[PDB]
DNA sequence: AGACAAAACG
RNA sequence: GAGAAUGUCGGGGAGCCGAGGUUGUGAAUUGCUUUCAAAAAUUUUGAAAAGCAAUUCACAAUAAGGAUUAUUCCGUUGUGAAAACAUUCAAGGCGGGGCAACUCGCCUU
DNA sequence: CGTTTTGTCTCGGCTCCCCGACATTCTC
């Protein structure tokens, strides 16, 4: 009924126990298969290798993992560069996030999963940001 | 007398009775021809509606797709007027 | 006869002006219409925008503009991750790198050009790393 | 084909391409043995 | 009347 | 060659209105086809439903769409990347016109 | 598939600005 995407802060609160709360919730969130794009995949290697200096092996085994069982990669459209030109001129984000949010209404996503974005902010008409961890 | 005929008309609009009108391409509106090329070298051609060019105009992206929905690459786009060079049968035009 | 790809050095270098034989040999390389992965399209983006500044619009617009004209995007492949880490346990390289190998091979590109990458080593006897600037 | 899978599995790769040539995603694959369950008519079991 | 867009004919 | 006045013949742009046609909704009447569903001798007659229509009437839309509540509108024109424009465009004052809204002139920056 | 054939919204009124070509007189 509503195409649900999520980014990369999600995965995180997953992956972060410190926040008991907020890592349930990030994991409750992806009980339901949620849709991701392949830039929040890429995003997420980056952190995990810098900031938590994760083994390579296990940081890719853990992707795969998650790509096969829990969640879905969307696959990248040719599309986004243009369209994130046409969201800049009535979007000042940054540029990562523009192409996350591109990507994610190319694919037909309804709601999209983040924090860092102006929560309940809608983007073009198509895609309404939905803060879930409040 | 209602006479018909088979063929592939597009409705008018959306909203209303709107939607049970059919309408036929007008003159000279058939103004992008999308070439694609496969990974092995074949080529497909398309020809793209006037109302998805609008869209995609619309959107801020380009008239053709730059993608079939097999994935071939778009090779390019010609219009009315468009100048192309046909290169000889032995000639290999890759990079020339 | 060769599927030729490359790195975000070899853009980079032509986008720097300080060399002026590095970057001539880089554009030297883009006359070509050389491959090019869209990890390295984002790379090229991220380095653009931290290290040079440059806006947002300016890099979105030269991006299209290089897409469209001088090089060819190389459509991600589904199989990236699997590859790269049955490639990981053969290599030993930053996980980026070995992602950008990953994609470049998947897509039969039988020449990779770039710099940080130990030129002439051949990966998986299916592409040559080649190093151009010397 | 077996062939393929030979290929795919030397590779390090899944034995069945995750996507097809239109682009469609891999739902599944299914092997001898496999067990499925087949829903009612009326059921919608899409996230069941 | 003209020339495009697509049915219709092999 | 330029200008001013007076006629003739043409061309361009804009505006206030009108009548159909088409598609679709509903109705009155009559049909063709199919199926059900009976009666009768594979064939004939009758009810119901669906598809396709005809004749006539009321109504809805008429470039997809986007504004607005003024008795207002923009959407098939030209330039060209700025997706930006052209095709409305100042201020006063001194008057004419009206049932007044609104319309037509004069004077100085 | 390669080619030819076919069909394509239509009619009425009235007003008010502009421009050009051609004639006539005269002036500079
Ligand atoms: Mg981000
Ligand atoms: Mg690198």
């Amino acid at each position: 009924l509503d195409k649900i995407a999520i980014d990369t802060n999600i995965l995180l609160y997953a992956y972060d126990n410190r926040d008991l709360d907020k890592q349930d919730r990030a994991v409750e969130i992806l009980l339901k298969k949620p849709f991701v794009t392949q830039l929040v995949v890429f995003e997420f290697i980056k952190v995990l290798e810098r900031r938590f200096k994760m083994d390579k092996k296990e940081i890719t085994k853990l992707t795969i993992k998650l790509l096969k069982e829990v969640i879905i990669p969307l696959s990248l459209h040719r599309d986004i560069y243009n369209y994130s030109q046409f969201l800049l001129q009535r979007y000042n984000f940054g540029l990562s996030d523009i192409l996350v949010l591109s990507d994610s209404i190319l694919n037909n996503c309804t709601i999209l999963l983040s924090e860092d974005m102006c929560n309940g902010m809608i983007v073009d008409k198509k895609l309404k940001i939905v803060n879930p961890f409040l | 007398v209602r006479v018909f005929e088979l063929g592939s008309k597009f409705q008018v609009g959306q909203t209303g009775n709107k939607k049970g009108k059919y309408v036929e391409a007008a003159k000279g509106t058939n103004l992008f021809f999308a070439v694609y090329e496969d990974e092995k070298g074949k080529r497909s051609y398309e020809t793209i509606p006037l109302n998805e060019v609008i869209e995609r105009q619309k959107q801020g992206l380009t008239s053709v797709p730059l993608e079939n929905e097999k994935g071939s690459r778009l090779l390019f786009d010609l219009s009315p007027n468009d100048l192309v060079y046909v290169p000889e049968i032995d000639e290999n035009i890759d990079s020339n």
